[PDB]
């Protein structure tokens, strides 16, 4: 994808003790327009490993079913391995740096979020290949936005927990919400955990704009 | 449009000693204005007697340390030794060579022990121009730490001053403040230094903090 | 000898014997079928027979569909006959795609002949041993019976049969239609059945057989029910 | 004597190569591990035309002096 | 253009029982001649010719193709090509290369080898076939010589009016263009002969 | 006679045998014996190594494809070599794509694979070398043996070469003990199940014995001459 | 008689012996059975242990080639594996182009005409491997399939490959497994299995099964152990 | 042009305008953009009309030799996947909007949505085409859940008015389907037929 | 350019210009535009001439294999499909506008293909520079059912117009009728414009041309 034509923005992930969250609007805009508004950016990998993207969502859509498929393939030969979110992460920066020595780059930045072995993972990968393993993560504008946020709670705690972690993906898609035009109200969360993947549905943000009538 | 690089920042450090090799880099990942994070060491640890540090363009500098470390495996299974420094060396420059035409936007520093036991330092151009150095510094902060390196280190244009050989503790002083100086002056390094050291015994990783943005 | 074993080499009388065992392979198989045209209607009756009762009846069936307005029944090796059977398919498409129209039953025929050809001539792979016998309606020449055989032949007829009993079929038929009056859709059924069964002397019942009929009025190609086809035999034995 | 030539080749090249890519000299052992693959392919597991179907019908004696020292290798047609 | 590199001009003309075909001589580097001896007709069989203007390079080359192609044509079906199936050749050949074209405007010339009925034709950059039953041109100075022989031609002429007006026509044509010119050749087919004459023309 | 039905792997035998397949599989037994045997912490291979002369060196029976796998070879040192290979670069390609360890079993059904195109086609040889393939990963310890028919199978212990039906029955009357063994006691174990096949003359050496260990401490080392002397001293004598 | 040397050749009285000759491949193989009911496909097999050494769970005969469909296998296992492979294969390009699991019949289909393309030319031999696939859908319903070395594919209300295919079909037929359900047929494809088993020839047997059905969710597993040595009591009961 | 497709209960309503441009020139005004790739499952064709025509007769032939080798009624998911493979492969070298709406027993109506770029959407109503931007807003606030066949029918009609007389690219007659399983019942309405709406009128 | 073509009540006219302007020059007139498919099926041209000869010759050609082998005459929706096949595979860079015109068993079809692999099937079309004019008067005269003669009529004055008001168009006028009796191709159907009458002869008398040299070669005529 030279030219990106139908894209979604901010896809945030955080790190909290026994898990991580990731969250993301539904819209997938076509150049200003919020064309598609009840589109998924966030895929259940397997079990242990959750991904989601922004980006081009056409290049998401294949990425989604040839991960889907070799996520399928090991568990069809079942013998009881499983890939890593670090293996999952690996493979994608693989993958997207391939295309991009192509020049035919995939034009997603995605964030690949798992809990295997006790230990969280939350990494990122750009269409150009760039990648790398951080306790929170923010793609888009969510990076200028969110991510100080983020940065600010994490640096003077190191751990959180879920309740909170929750809470502050909330308060960075509010802010999203208000400095960001691609961005929508409704979003989705989804949490990996020792139990597994669950994806909450259409989640929306309360909005203060008691500002305006202060002019 | 789509253009296939970008700068991810970061500047690496490699300085050689009688008896030991020290490499050192920052630990920032740098898009643009912002921070992609704070903890992204830029030294690997390619075998017991050998660093590679690694600046410019992420993608480039993760696949370049993967092809090595396959390439490294090739080679102990086919001659039944490790690769030394100087084929390390060699074997990146043709690696790095082989895209002239599209090339890996990486400035490679590789420093550990020779054969002798001395210690040896080979600096890389983008394109795979190599050389063997004392001392050199990589990457964005490289007219920074350099200059300082040849004063202190080489003792370039100093009158009536004496040579001593360089020490492992007043090299790791020298590579702390220099770190310091390109974390004040340089935006894209800062926020931690890991130094790499290299000796007989084998590799020792120490961090030490540098001033955050 | 050796001059079979390789369907290249010719014999000093210039035969082609690998081809010639490959018409054998059909009569192998045991089973017969017979292609009989009407005025208004095309009709392929064929022999089904089930080894075992585990088999579900449902699956087993050598009448295919090669489009929506063409039908064939194979004879022969089961699996050469559905390789043949979705070489047949593909090329029907192809033609649509082509072309922009159906394929005519003829053009069918002549395509699926000549690779049998290219099959015949070329030496590692051997002749696909089966026989398919399409039937279709075209609107100009109104029904169609066409049969291909292993060697490249492509002949139409007015009636046929393949398998076994070919010889006693084509007798039987051969005398029908020299008392030719004509063939309504119920004549032309009736004259297939009683073809099979006398040839055969099964006297059949109606899972013993299947029939797949094409008509002017309704062009689809269709496989007729159990009832219909037990429908069509009780009216044999009344009369 | 025109397959051993053949082999030859393999192993001069081989050690050039060797040099140009690692600025080091080969191992006796490495070297005679060169040639023997190129021996062991009159198995014709590779799909290249330009392997001969036949074994090697030579045995060659490596002798050189590497970081072990003084050393004697053997090889044979199967490519042991 | 490209076709101005070189530069030249060839022109064809139908009388009664009779073909002409004429073109300058001068070869030159966009400016500077370098030879006044060019050829630019060639033959193609006893009373059939062919002409080519445009790159040198691309004349030359089409030439000696079109020869390849004619001389096995000739020897494989024991026959003189008629001139239609030259076009039709000469055709095929060009659009061959219909991306990156052989940068000519071929002219044929001649009278059918039986009937000896004449035949004119051109073609394009990329094979386009044109037969005309009054004359054609090609080259640089087409438009001057496409005036110059609307005006000049007339039906039914005899050889040496062909002759004539197709001397005349090139003259006064490359007379008025910068890059043609340097003498110019006439050959005039009949059934029984070939006469060529080089025409006294102005050397600027 | 029956001579034919044996010249290529590609013919099928009236009482379907591929005879090519089995002349394959008795290569095994022409070379010298190896021994495997696991514990839950980890897995053992060990060799009986043969020399050419006493001038000569002892062969390698044992090779190291990555540090959570290594192989012993019985059979055609070609095929070892070659197979080695291809699973040495499987392994680098899955710790370059993934940056994970290969699965053992991933990829004992890559080389099942490999060698299963060779039997079914003309022209190559099945590749006529068996392999022991030993390795720990996060399952657990491994072992498994590859045949030169292309099938595999996983094993508590398992033993090929010249004369190993003794050291497999050893294996078998002592394999209970295997599991909760210390690494000294499992390699101690394996050193006299493969004494067994020697002749009666011969004993084990110093020189002659080649020993692999890997486990989840320990990546695959192969334990040469000197090295192996700590592991034979313990070893009593022939009963 | 050089007739039967090769696939490509046919006998004069028209028959093709090569393939014959591996259909008789599959009868050295130990038996295998699958029988469908309204509910799922279950698939059993007589897994013969050669060696004390070898692992439990080895040299499985059945085999998971889509989430959705087993695969049981009797004859050559290197060929059986391969066609596995094959088989996954073409589900996978299947959900990749049309955006769906594979419907049972197609996947017979496409692995039959994949098994018959090598009966036809001289240069490769027909497999050597006889398998039975089976799936539970709930728009499609419990399909039962076997592939033969020939690339013939039908569906099977019950079916038996192997060395006791024809005791073991006998067996079958005196079932009734269209009325059935998969928690009882369990229990009665291992009676089976048993019944066929013959003890003098054979050492011993580790009894493998797997269903898919409703039960699962239209997923192929493996049976739980649990289930499995209660089929396998009541079994052993049966035999007396 | 502008394309749009609605869902109802046990079918779907498509509709499209007839007019194709080059340039300002409309070649042709009666177009007919709405295909049948299978006697159920149709497309509207929005985009480069050469790219348009050329996928949707190589889907025609891929989706009519799977239907027969399968014997059963193709999916629409089925079809909107092949269209999605095709677009999102040649997407750099093919600029074709298609909206895939059918009927299949299994799931119903269905109506799909491949935009520029080669991705797949299920939506309850969708748009597209240049026109559809400027009655984004008539469809948001007049769908209704539950619409019977004669209001969708309506509904379309009325949006696709609107899009043709305030896109110049969009024009002509309006092309209306309504597909289910009893089949396919298509209708054109010219003229008067055509909803029209108040101008201000000053 | 102009061509265009108009389906009457039992079958088809089609009609053309006949002049080639290479730039803006007239290259050549009385060119024929209008070209031999199949015996049932003509096509007329525009757009670069030697992409429209071409084209239309190997799908004439394709089509005579198709029907030989066939036994029945072509239908128009094959020659259509053929053509907009190969076009889109060039993906326009052949040019070619075309305008085809056949009858068959079905009836009268009238196709119009452009460059890039469009098609349209329509009552009346038309291509080239002067393809609005005659347009006009397509869209304003047109009727359907319409008779031969009056079909002829329309498109002679369809393609006048694009003569008259076009540049690149102006010579005489063709048309073909295809019917599914017969086919009557229409070379010059009309002559709207003709060259005025030379006022002074300006004929060289022999010896007007001097020549440097001559060179007579005979010819064995035999």
């Amino acid at each position: 994808t030279q030219n990106p034509m139908v894209t979604g923005t901010s896809v945030l992930g955080v790190k909290f003790e026994g898990g991580v969250v990731i969250a993301a609007d539904m819209l997938g805009s076509y150049g200003s327009l919020a064309r598609f508004r009840n589109i998924s950016r966030i895929m259940r990998v397997n079990n242990s490993t959750m991904l989601g993207a922004s980006g081009d969502y056409a290049d998401f859509q294949y990425l989604k079913q040839v991960l889907g498929q070799m996520v399928i393939d090991e568990e069809l030969l079942g013998d009881g391995h499983s890939y890593s979110p670090r293996a999952i992460h690996s493979w994608l920066t693989r993958a997207m740096y391939s295309r991009r020595s192509k020049m035919n780059p995939l034009w997603n930045t995605m964030v690949i979020g798992g809990y295997a072995d006790g230990e969280s993972f939350l990494g990122y990968v750009d269409m150009l290949g760039v990648a790398y393993e951080a306790p929170s993560l923010a793609t888009g504008y969510g990076a200028y936005l969110a991510q100080p946020l983020l940065r600010e709670v994490l640096e003077k705690q190191p751990v959180l927990s879920q309740t909170e972690a929750r809470d502050l993906v909330e308060r960075c898609m509010r802010v999203l919400y208000y400095r960001d035009a691609r961005s929508y109200n409704r979003f989705q969360i989804a949490t990996v955990t020792e139990k597994g993947v669950e994806i909450e549905g259409p989640l929306s943000t309360e909005t203060n704009w008691d500002i305006a009538h202060m002019i | 449009r789509f253009s296939p690089y970008v700068f991810n920042g970061g500047t690496i450090l490699a300085i050689a000693g009688e008896d030991f090799a020290i490499v050192a880099s920052d630990t920032r990942l740098s898009e643009g204005f912002s921070i992609h994070t704070r903890d992204s060491p830029k030294c690997y640890k390619l075998t017991d007697k050998t660093v590679i540090g690694c600046s410019g363009f992420h993608g480039d500098c993760l696949t370049l340390t993967k092809i090595i470390e396959a390439r490294l495996k090739m080679y102990k299974h086919s001659n039944n030794k490790a690769m030394t420094t100087g084929a390390i060396a060699a074997m990146l420059s043709t690696i790095l060579y082989s895209r002239r035409f599209f090339p890996y936007y990486v400035y490679n520093i590789i420093g550990g022990l020779d054969e002798e036991g001395k210690g040896a330092v080979y600096s890389f151009d983008p394109v795979g121009s190599y050389q063997r150095d004392s001392f050199k510094a990589g990457g964005s902060a490289s007219a920074m730490l350099q200059p300082l390196l040849d004063n202190q280190v080489g003792f370039k244009n100093m009158q009536n001053v004496e040579h001593v050989p360089l020490s492992l503790d007043r090299a790791m002083r020298l590579v702390k403040d220099v770190f310091i100086s390109a974390a004040e002056r340089d935006v894209y390094t800062g926020d931690a230094l890991r130094i790499c050291i290299v000796t007989k015994e084998g590799i020792r990783e120490e961090t030490v903090s540098l001033r955050k943005d | 000898a050796g001059f079979d074993r390789h369907i290249t080499i010719f014999s000093p009388e210039g035969r082609l014997y690998q081809v010639e065992y490959a018409f054998k392979a059909i009569n192998q198989g045991g089973l017969t079928s017979v292609a009989v045209r009407g005025k208004d209607c095309a009709v392929i009756v064929t022999q089904k027979k089930v080894p075992d009762k585990l088999l579900d009846s449902s699956t087993v069936t050598h009448l295919f569909k090669i489009t929506e307005n063409i039908g064939c029944v194979m004879t022969g090796m089961t699996a050469d006959s559905r390789s043949q059977v979705q070489r047949a398919r593909y090329e029907a498409a192809n033609w649509k795609y082509k072309y922009g129209y159906e394929i005519p039953v003829d053009m069918l025929c002549k395509r699926i002949a000549d690779i049998s050809q290219v099959y015949t001539q070329n030496a590692e792979m051997r002749p696909l041993g089966c026989c398919m016998i399409l039937i279709g309606i075209d609107e100009e020449q109104g029904p169609q019976v066409y049969k291909c055989d292993p060697a490249g032949y492509y002949c139409g007829f007015k009636a046929t049969a393949a398998g076994v009993k070919q010889t006693e079929s084509t007798s039987f038929l051969e005398k029908k239609v020299k008392k030719k009056f004509d063939w309504t859709f119920e004549q032309t059924v009736e004259t297939a059945i009683t073809c099979l069964s006398t040839v055969l002397s099964i006297d059949f019942k109606p899972s013993e057989i299947e029939v797949g009929v094409v008509t002017v009025e309704n062009p689809k190609f269709r496989i007729l029910t159990e009832a219909e086809i037990d429908a069509h035999l009780v009216a044999l034995a009344e009369r | 004597i025109a397959d051993a030539k053949t082999l030859i080749d393999k192993a001069r090249v081989e050690t050039q190569n060797h040099w140009f890519t690692y600025n080091e000299t080969m191992t006796v052992e490495s070297v005679t591990q060169a040639v023997s693959n190129l021996a062991l392919q009159f198995g014709e597991e590779d799909a290249d035309p330009g392997a001969m179907s036949r074994p090697f019908g030579v045995a060659l004696l490596f002798g050189g002096v590497d970081e072990k020292g003084p050393q004697l290798f053997h090889m044979d047609p199967s490519g042991t | 253009s490209i076709m101005s590199y070189n530069g030249g001009a060839v022109m064809a003309m139908k009388g009664k029982n009779c073909v002409a075909i004429a073109a300058d001589r001068r070869f030159g580097i966009q400016a500077q001649m370098v030879t006044t001896d060019f050829q630019k007709i060639f033959p193609m069989g006893d009373r059939l010719y062919i002409g080519l203007a445009g790159l040198a390079t691309d004349v030359q080359t089409v030439a000696q193709r079109l020869k390849f192609r004619l001389n096995l044509y000739e020897l494989k079906e024991g026959r003189q090509i008629k001139p239609y199936t030259l076009m039709s050749m000469v055709a095929n050949l060009l659009y061959e290369k219909r991306f990156g074209p052989y940068y000519t405007e071929p002219v044929i010339a001649g009278l059918d080898p039986k009937t000896f009925k004449p035949f004119i034709c051109s073609l394009d950059l990329i094979g386009c076939p044109m037969v005309t039953d009054d004359f054609v041109v090609s080259g640089t100075c087409a438009e001057q010589m496409y005036g110059m022989c609307e005006s000049l031609w007339e039906p039914n002429m005899d050889p040496d009016h062909l002759f004539e007006t197709i001397s005349q026509a090139m003259l006064n044509a490359v007379d008025r263009d910068a890059v043609s010119g340097m003498g110019v050749i006439v050959h005039i087919i009949e059934k029984d002969k070939i006469t060529t004459r080089t025409l006294k023309a102005r050397m600027d | 006679f029956r001579n034919q039905y044996d010249n290529d792997v590609t013919v099928w035998s009236p009482q379907g045998r591929i005879h090519q397949i089995e002349y394959a599989m008795e290569a095994v037994k022409q070379g010298s014996a190896t021994v495997g045997l696991k514990s839950k912490t980890h897995a053992v291979l060990v060799a009986l190594k043969r020399a050419q002369s006493e001038l000569a060196a002892h062969q390698k029976k044992i090779l190291h494809v990555d540090n959570h796998i290594g192989i012993s070879i019985a059979g055609l040192t070609a095929d070892a070599r070659l197979l080695c290979n291809f699973m040495r670069q499987e392994c680098l390609d899955s710790r370059f794509v993934f940056d994970r360890p290969l699965p053992v079993s991933r990829l004992v059904s890559l080389i099942g694979s490999k060698t299963q195109i060779p039997t079914q086609r003309y022209g190559r040889r099945p590749y006529g070398v068996g392999l022991l393939i030993a390795g720990y990963d996060d399952m657990g310890p491994h072992i498994f043996q590859t045949c030169p028919s292309a099938n595999y199978f996983d094993c508590r212990a398992m033993s090929i070469g010249a004369r190993s039906q003794s050291a497999r029955t050893y294996l078998e009357r002592h394999m209970s003990e295997f599991m909760e063994c210390n690494l000294n006691e499992l390699v101690k174990h394996g050193l006299r199940a493969l004494r067994e096949t020697l002749p009666a003359e011969q004993d084990l050496t110093t020189k002659n014995v080649s020993i692999g260990i890997v486990g989840k401490d320990l990546e695959f080392t192969i334990y040469d001459d000197d090295d192996v002397s700590p592991f034979l001293e313990g070893l009593e004598e022939r009963p | 008689t050089g007739y039967d040397l090769s696939a490509s050749t046919f006998s004069p009285d028209g028959r093709v012996f090569q393939v014959e000759y591996a259909m008789k491949a599959v009868e050295n193989s130990s038996t295998a059975i699958g029988i469908r009911c309204k509910d799922g496909v279950v698939f059993g097999v007589e897994k013969l242990v050669l060696s004390k050494l070898y692992e439990e769970g080895s040299n499985k005969r059945l085999f998971n080639v889509d989430r959705h469909v087993g695969m049981a296998v009797a004859g050559l296992l290197a060929d059986a594996r391969s066609l596995a492979d094959i088989a996954r294969e073409e589900a996978s390009n299947f959900r990749s182009n049309f955006g769906y699991n594979i419907p049972l019949k197609h996947l017979a289909d496409r692995v039959a005409m994949y098994v018959h393309a090598y009966t036809l030319y001289s240069a490769v031999r027909p497999f050597g491997c006889s398998f039975m696939l089976g799936s539970y859908s709930v728009n499609d319903g419990a399909q039962l399939y076997m592939i033969d070395p020939s690339g013939v594919s039908y569906g099977y209300w019950g079916c038996a490959i192997g060395k006791a295919r024809q005791a073991a079909k006998t067996e079958i037929e005196k079932l009734q497994m269209k009325e059935m359900t998969c928690r009882d047929i369990v229990k009665e494809v291992a009676k089976i299995i048993y019944i066929v088993h013959d003890e003098v020839k054979d050492k011993a047997f580790e009894l493998e099964l797997s269903w898919v059905g409703e039960l699962t969710n239209g997923r192929h597993e493996i049976v739980p152990k649990d289930i499995r040595e209660e089929a396998e009591k009541y079994a052993k009961e049966s035999l007396k | 042009t502008t394309i749009m497709a609605v869902q109802f209960d046990g079918g779907v309503v498509l509709g499209a305008d007839s007019r194709t441009t080059t340039g300002s020139y409309i070649a042709n005004r009666v177009t007919d953009k709405l295909t049948p790739i299978h006697d159920r499952i149709f497309c509207c064709r929005s985009g480069s009309a050469a790219d348009t025509q050329a996928v949707a007769d190589a889907v025609t032939y891929q989706l009519g030799f799977h239907s027969i080798e399968l014997n059963e009624p193709p999916l629409v998911h089925t079809a909107a996947s092949l269209f999605k493979e095709m677009c999102y492969r040649y997407r750099e070298d093919l600029m074709a909007g298609i909206i895939i709406a059918g009927w299949d027993p299994q799931e119903g109506g269905q109506v799909y949505s491949v935009p520029m770029g080669g991705m797949m959407v299920r939506q309850s109503f969708a748009i597209g085409g240049s026109g559809s931007s400027y009655i984004y807003g008539y469809v948001d606030a007049t769908y209704r859940e539950g619409m019977t066949k004669e209001e969708c029918l309506q509904f379309t009609a009325n949006a696709l008015a609107l899009a043709m007389e305030r896109d110049g690219s969009s024009g002509g007659v309006i092309r209306l389907a309504a597909i289910a399983e009893s089949g396919v019942e298509r209708q054109v309405l010219l003229g008067d037929q055509i909803p029209k709406f108040a101008v201000a009128t000053l | 350019t102009t061509i265009a073509g108009v389906v009457y009540k039992d079958g088809i006219v089609l009609g053309a210009d006949t002049r080639a302007t290479e730039g803006m020059v007239v290259a050549d007139k009385n060119c024929s535009k209008i070209h031999f498919i199949s015996p049932n099926i003509y096509c007329c041209g525009a757009g670069t001439a030697a992409d429209t000869d071409m084209t239309t010759q190997l799908i004439s050609s394709n089509l005579e294999l198709h029907s030989l082998s066939t036994g029945r005459l072509p239908r128009v929706v094959t020659a259509n499909r053929m053509l907009k096949q190969m076009l889109f595979r060039y993906q326009g860079y052949i040019g070619a506008a075309l305008v085809l015109g056949g009858v068959d068993v079905t009836g009268p079809h009238l196709y119009s293909i452009y460059p890039h692999g469009s098609t349209d099937k329509l009552p009346y079309v038309t291509m080239g520079s002067g393809s609005l004019a005659a347009m006009a008067v397509f869209e304003d005269k047109f009727r359907p059912d319409m008779e031969e003669e009056e079909a002829k009529n329309l498109v002679s004055e369809a393609i006048a117009a694009g003569i008259f008001n076009d540049l690149g168009s102006g010579s005489n006028i063709d048309l073909c009728v295809i019917s599914k009796n017969k086919l009557d191709f229409l070379r010059p159907y009309t002559v709207p414009n003709k060259k005025g009458t030379r006022l002074g002869r300006y004929r060289c008398e022999k010896g007007t041309t001097a020549v440097l040299t001559e060179k007579i070669t005979p010819l064995e005529i035999e």
